[PDB]
């Protein structure tokens, strides 16, 4: 068993706490309470090792919000989430990779971006092609999830812990 | 002295003799201080509350390099400390101490006089 | 940080937290570090909008930090601008007692922009669709300098985009059957000049005439002369024929936390209080008091100051076995 | 900021010299200007720059140039902790750290986990998670299929940790000793010692958490365990492994527990072993040319019942033909001796033991160890050792050189320590008995040549027999004289063996007057020499070996020779010259340092008064505060040349404080003034008045420095001139309280509150 804690950062009122209790419980509902910081656990298996996922969501963040350093010891491995129906978290989530980033200086670290509320296709202002090219920009991973989707949301999961264990074979 | 300072004042009382230590040890490596350094006691001590449990320690600490005769009022002080306190053996014992006699065992032999305020206190 | 997420949890009942942070708040920006004045700013502003209209008393005072440090300096200028769209959000009617100790610092925005920081402009004129109708004593001053950006060639075309759309915005809440009706020669211009730009001219000129009515129809000819060499069309020229809730306590690590098993040495012991005291204040149910964890964390005696208030907002959403545990 | 900018760019640049001396320059030298230079400016702008510092440090880890990651780790590790536990410090160099651990190299190994224990130790207020992380990562890496880098790495992260800061490690201790003894048997020899070398530090914190247990453990009985599955012969039956491998990580785990079981056998070993760290270290200057003591009650009562067992299988291991395990048997049974020798007596030990440690020393690579076991076993049993008293002391002379020295002159050969503190050792076992043995012994140890360990154990034997004392000084002294003068004691060389000559010759009493002659000499050739070091250790001896001759001044007037008077005036008179005409600061400084009252008589001469002066007024800070607490000194002695001196100094000092408005100069104008104060109280008392204003209304200055020196320094002036002047400060003393209690209650002011409170304290009782 290998004990993995995961940071989930980006603006506010994206589906970060969405994604966290649709992998930790399945469930989505709409409440819409502003998280200010939030723990979940779980024991999954992937690759057949089992990981003690630690999942912290943290509170939105702007690009003028500081980046608290409690995110920066101990996390070994990031979630960085925008909405694909906000352009303004788009922004926000380059720039607290930016301030992440700084952080740690620009040391390379398991990062993967995430394009949540992808089901909204109507409000859709973000592509798929843009999230991408950012992400190799960071050469970081992409995917896209909702809240309404739990695949996704596993997928998303089980590809940070991915990342982190290919970072670390490094 | 989180609660009060009246809990605080038992450990007051520890700080005090603790710097009236250091106190006798430059009574004893300055001898130009011993006058000063004995005024700044008697009023130290004059600022501590009139309780014997302290004064007996406080003035136990000053005996290392002072006598009693040395400062014969602060003394005096306890004995009538003593004398008010339900403690009146030890405020005799005090005075027959800093009077070198004890009328006690010459009632009819009149009192000494050499030091008159030792007597009035007695 | 942490004021904010109070604010925000508890809604309008935050006003009663008013008269002690302003007074304080107010003065740490007029003495804080210019690093982080920026975000003292940004930080008012959301505490602003949260209060709606309770923010008179303090206003005089906020509108006086804003005007001596509205400096020529792009992120500082944002965020000022920003501050500004949400006082008017959330004052309307009562902000125009504050409007005139503000209008020469928007004129100096406007003349004194000399980069692509220029954007800048866009998100001060991104403020001027939420005024309205507190705009109308003031809509002159305010006036020539979007005249110039309409038909400013050295400005960026997107800024010209963003005036364009900013007085059309404008249209539906100000009268402009006064003289601010002169306004239609500039775009005309933007019409002849430049051809990317002429479908927001076009929705600028309908919205303009709408607003208008019939003072507008007489004087036809020259922008349908203009219309018929652009040969563009638009509907309306044929009309013209007629709080925040508790949060879950994580049991597992709230017993956790009372972990004293192989806690020995007075070192042992006081780590475990600061971790106790600190993991009661993440896992309380009030957000109020976990929004005070971040700064608890890097500021222990916070944590010893709410020791008391965490363990009840732990406890009293625990169960009769947890509680026993 | 230019400046602020370009000094970080010459030290990058530096850093980057692949010299390894080069990039050490560069490493102290960042750390000195961030240090004691980068202070003045506060806590807010330090994390700014801390920015720019990081990014100037990752510039180096970004390579993977090995050296290039060695300079940036020698930069992470003397930035931590050297300022205050900022914010943006830690999470970077964690980060940064965090990289380093796979490597390779076991340099770099080494470096990485020793910076990860500091950066825990540099008490900030995320050092608390931060460890959670590393030790949970180092356990994680101890659990993976081999990994070996990553299990190297969670064995020394572990030791370093648990050595560093043992509160936060101690809430791992229970997967700790779940996990570690997964790594013990690892087939690879570091991993092993590194890994029982981390159990040891656990085993330390869990002994100070012992006594006060509500209960024993059950940590020292796992342990125990565990080496018995790894001595079961069964047990040992896994493949794809060695099973010397096995026997050599019991054997350590056997050897810590008794060790933490048995600090009084642990004493005698860490003092000998100190001493060959220092023949260790004079080697490795040579070459460069070219702790807590703890008993666990438990562990000592499972030891108790379970000696015979661990006895047992240690002298079934002795047979064994790898070396590792013969040096882990060899260090080991001494211990077992020293822990319950009445069992050696009675169970008939002695006799193994012995003949295969006797064996041992015939042995080439295991002689070190083998000397180590026979000085150990020595004092382990003092009365068994008796019957193997000449068949140890014949090993001993072979080892030393025979005693037909000139004849059969040896060419290059070195007598490694271990052979000196077992003859210390076995004088310290039967020191009466064998005095005539020490005494024969004697000549050929001084035949071997200077060694630190030499003079140790001959000060050793001195103190412990005292009969033949006279004998050690007459012989020493006499090798003495062949090394300094090149000739016979009558009643070029190697740098390190004239320095440690110079050590020994003022370190070591001697009671002949023949020490004289040194002195003269010492202050002819060595204090002219070029090279530094010997002109240093020439000015200390010749400091330390005046104290008889002066005290015969001081206490026993009636026998004060002109002869002596003399030689120690002109020894004095040259010290002075070299420590003022040296352009080198660091000699000037030990010089000065090193003239102590004794000397004042000779100091108060004009002659030597006007080289003090001179001193006073330095290039350098630290001589001209050594310079101006001598002339303060002297102040009594001669009031003629120095009170006036120190007036118009005092006049210069209140000068710069008063009109000097850069802040460095002021606050080595304050430091200079509080040092007159408490120095020169005579001359000080008649000018408090002035003194004190101008202090007063440096205090009070509007214009608050950046730095806090000034302000520290001026209070502790202040502080020391109450204590001058007792009453006469009594009237200004109220102002001064107002003034220290508006810097106490508020701390934007730049005072510091240790120094407040302590001019407050001295004010109350002048
Ligand atoms: N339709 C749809 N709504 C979604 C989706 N993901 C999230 N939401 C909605 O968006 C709202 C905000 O998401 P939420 O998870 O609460 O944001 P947050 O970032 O955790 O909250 P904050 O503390 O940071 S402000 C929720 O009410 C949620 O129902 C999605 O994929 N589709
Ligand atoms: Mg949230």
């Amino acid at each position: 068993s290998k004990s993995r804690k995961i940071a989930i950062l980006g603006y506010r009122s994206v589906g970060k706490s969405s994604l966290t209790i649709q992998f930790v419980e399945g469930q989505f509902v709409d409440s819409y309470d502003p998280t200010i910081e939030n723990t979940f656990t779980k024991l999954i298996t992937v690759n057949g090792q089992e990981y003690h996922l630690q999942l912290v969501d943290t509170a939105g963040q702007d690009e003028y919000s500081i980046f608290p350093q409690t995110y920066s010891i101990d996390i070994n491995g990031y979630i960085l989430v925008y909405s694909v129906t906000s352009i303004k978290s788009f922004e926000v989530i380059k720039v607290i990779h930016g301030k992440l980033l700084d952080m740690v200086g620009k040391v390379q670290i398991p990062i993967m971006l995430v394009g949540n509320k992808k089901d909204l296709h109507m409000e859709r202002v973000i592509s798929y092609e843009e999230g991408k090219a950012l992400a190799e920009s960071w050469n970081a991973a992409f995917l896209e999830s909702s809240a309404k989707e739990n695949q996704t949301a596993v997928d998303v999961f089980r590809r940070i812990i991915l990342e982190a264990e290919k970072m670390d074979g490094a | 002295a989180g609660e009060s300072y009246s809990r605080a004042y038992g450990a007051m009382v520890s700080c005090h003799m603790l710097s009236e230590l250091e106190e006798v040890i430059q009574y004893k490596l300055v001898p130009e201080r011993r006058e000063i350094i004995r005024q700044i006691w008697w009023e130290r001590l004059q600022g501590c509350q009139r309780i014997v449990e302290d004064w007996q320690k406080i003035l136990m600490v000053r005996s290392l390099v002072v006598s009693p005769h040395e400062d014969m009022r602060t003394w005096l002080k306890y004995a009538s400390l003593c004398g008010k306190s339900g403690r009146l053996a030890l405020a005799h014992k005090t005075l027959v101490l800093l009077l070198g006699v004890d009328p006690s065992r010459q009632l009819d032999h009149p009192l000494p006089t050499v030091h008159p305020q030792v007597t009035y206190a007695y | 940080q942490a004021i904010t997420f109070i604010f925000k949890s508890l809604g309008l009942k935050c006003v009663q937290f008013l008269p002690q942070v302003m007074p304080t708040f107010l003065n740490v920006i007029r003495v804080c570090d210019g690093a982080i004045r920026e975000f003292l700013f940004q930080q008012l502003g959301m505490l602003v909008s949260f209060v709606k209209s309770h923010i008179r008393p303090y206003m005089d005072e906020i509108v006086t930090l804003m005007r001596e440090f509205w400096v020529m300096n792009t992120s500082i200028q944002s965020t000022i601008i920003l501050l500004i769209e949400q006082i008017v959000v959330a004052l309307g009617g009562e902000f125009k007692l504050y409007l005139p100790q503000l209008i020469p610092h928007m004129l100096r925005v406007f003349m004194h922009d000399n980069s692509p920081g220029r954007i800048v402009s866009i998100k001060l004129l991104a403020a001027i669709q939420l005024f309205g109708a507190n705009l109308d004593d003031y809509l002159h001053l305010l006036l020539p300098p979007i005249v110039k950006l309409f038909d400013a060639p050295e400005a960026p075309l997107p800024s010209r985009k963003a005036a364009l759309e900013t007085v059309d915005r404008l249209t539906e809440s100000l009268d402009f059957t006064d003289y601010a009706s002169r306004i239609i020669h500039p775009i005309v211009r933007t019409l002849d000049q430049s051809p990317e730009l002429r479908s927001t001219a076009m929705d600028t000129l309908s919205s303009l005439v709408f607003q208008l009515g019939k003072k507008y129809q007489i004087f036809i000819p020259m922008v349908n002369k203009v219309l018929v060499r652009h040969r563009i069309n638009h509907q309306r020229y044929d009309v013209l024929i007629c709080p925040m809730k508790k949060l879950h306590v994580s049991t597992i690590n709230l017993q956790k936390a009372w972990g004293a098993a192989r806690r020995v040495s007075k070192d042992d012991w006081l780590e475990w209080l600061r971790r106790l005291s600190l993991e009661l204040l993440k896992d309380s149910s009030s957000p109020s008091l976990r929004s005070c964890w971040a700064l608890a964390q890097a500021y222990n005696p916070m944590a010893r100051d709410l020791f008391n208030a965490a363990f009840v907002s732990c406890w009293s959403e625990l169960n009769e076995d947890q509680q026993d545990e | 900021t230019s400046s602020n900018v370009s000094v970080l760019q010459q030290f990058a640049s530096g850093l980057k010299s692949r010299n390894e001396e080069t990039r050490a320059k560069a490493a102290k030298e960042l750390q000195h200007y961030v240090t004691m230079e980068l202070r003045e400016m506060s806590q807010e702008e330090s994390t700014r720059f801390y920015d720019q510092l990081n990014h100037h440090i990752f510039e180096l880890v970004s390579s993977s140039d090995a050296n290039e990651r060695k300079g940036g780790i020698l930069a992470i590790a003397s930035l931590i902790g050297v300022e205050g536990g900022n914010a943006t410090r830690i999470g970077r160099f964690a980060n940064y750290l965090r990289n380093l651990l796979p490597s390779n190299d076991p340099v770099v190994m080494e470096m990485a986990s020793k910076a990860i224990g500091r950066l825990a130790m540099a008490g900030d207020t995320f050092t608390a998670e931060y460890v959670e992380f590393e030790v949970k990562r180092a356990l994680e890496w101890l659990g993976a299929d081999r990994n070996e880098g990553r299990r190297h790495a969670a064995v020394l992260v572990l030791r370093e940790l648990a050595i560093s800061v043992p509160t936060f490690f101690f809430q791992q201790v229970q997967p700790f000793f779940d996990n570690i003894f997964v790594a013990v048997w690892d087939p690879k020899q570091a991993i092993r010692e590194g890994a029982v070398a981390a159990l040891r530090a656990c085993l330390i914190l869990t002994t100070q958490r012992e006594p006060k247990e509500m209960q024993k453990p059950q940590w020292y009985r796992h342990t125990f365990e565990e080496a018995e599955k790894g001595f079961d012969e069964t047990l040992a039956k896994e493949k794809g492994m060695n099973r010397d491998d096995r026997i050599h990580g019991a054997l350590l785990i056997l050897n810590e527990l008794v060790r933490i079981s048995s600090m009084e056998g642990e004493r005698l070993r860490e003092e000998m072993e100190e001493i060959t760290q220092q023949q260790l270290v004079h080697d490795k200057y040579c070459k460069d040319l070219m702790s807590t003591l703890v008993e666990s009650r438990c562990c000592r009562d499972l030891m108790e019942e379970k000696f015979d067992q661990v006895c047992q299988w240690v002298l079934k291991c002795r047979n064994s033909k790898n070396s590792l395990i013969q040096m882990t048997i060899l260090n080991l049974l001494p211990r077992l001796a020293a822990f319950r020798p009445s069992a050696f007596t009675d169970t008939q030990y002695l006799q193994d033991t012995m003949n295969h440690v006797l064996s041992c020393v015939k042995k080439e690579k295991e002689r070190t160890a083998a000397f180590q076991a026979l000085g150990l076993l020595s004092v382990a049993v003092r009365s068994e050792f008796k019957v193997y008293l000449p068949r140890v002391l014949d090993i001993i002379r072979a080892a030393l050189p025979p005693k037909d020295f000139a004849h059969k002159r040896q060419k290059a050969m070195q007598v490694d320590a271990t052979v000196f503190t077992c003859i210390s050792m076995l004088a310290r076992a039967m020191g009466p008995g064998i005095q005539q043995d020490i005494k024969e012994l004697l000549e050929p140890m001084l035949a071997v040549g200077l060694s630190p360990a030499l003079t140790a154990v001959l000060y050793d034997l001195s103190r412990q027999i005292p009969q033949l004392k006279k004998d050690i000084q007459d012989g020493l002294l006499k090798m003495l004289s062949l090394v300094l003068m090149h000739k016979p004691l009558r009643h070029a060389s190697d740098v390190g063996s004239i320095t440690l000559a110079l050590r020994t010759l003022g370190s070591f009493e001697f009671e002949g007057h023949s020490l004289t002659q040194f002195v003269r000499h010492c202050a002819d050739h060595f204090l002219n020499s070029e090279h530094k070091e010997i002109r240093m250790e020439a000015a200390r001896t010749c400091s330390r070996l005046l104290t008889p001759s002066i005290h015969l001044i001081s206490g026993h007037a009636h026998v004060v020779s002109q002869t002596a008077v003399q030689v120690v005036a002109d020894v004095l008179s040259k010290l002075l010259v070299v420590g003022i005409t040296d352009p080198d600061p660091d000699i000037r400084y030990c010089v000065l340092a090193s003239l102590d009252e004794r000397f004042d008589a000779h100091l108060a001469q004009a002659e030597n008064l006007q080289a003090l002066f001179v001193a006073l007024n330095d290039q350098v800070f630290e001589i001209r505060e050594l310079a101006i607490c001598t002339v303060g000194r002297l102040s009594s002695m001669n009031p003629a040349f120095v009170m006036p001196f120190l007036r118009k100094m005092l006049i210069q000092i209140l000068t710069e404080l008063e009109h000097s408005g850069i802040g460095r100069i002021k606050e080595q104008s304050a430091r200079m003034l509080g040092h007159l104060v408490s120095n020169a109280p005579r001359l000080i008392r008649p000018y408090m008045e002035p003194i004190l204003k101008a202090l007063i209304l440096k205090l009070k200055d509007p214009d608050p420095d950046p730095n806090p020196g000034v302000i520290n320094n001026v209070l502790a002036t202040i502080g020391e001139l109450a204590q001058v002047s007792g009453l006469e400060m009594r009237k200004w003393v109220d102002e001064l309280f107002i003034i220290i209690m508006d810097m106490l209650q508020d701390s934007s002011l730049l005072a510091k509150r240790q120094v407040a409170l302590w001019t407050l304290g001295q004010l109350v009782a002048s």
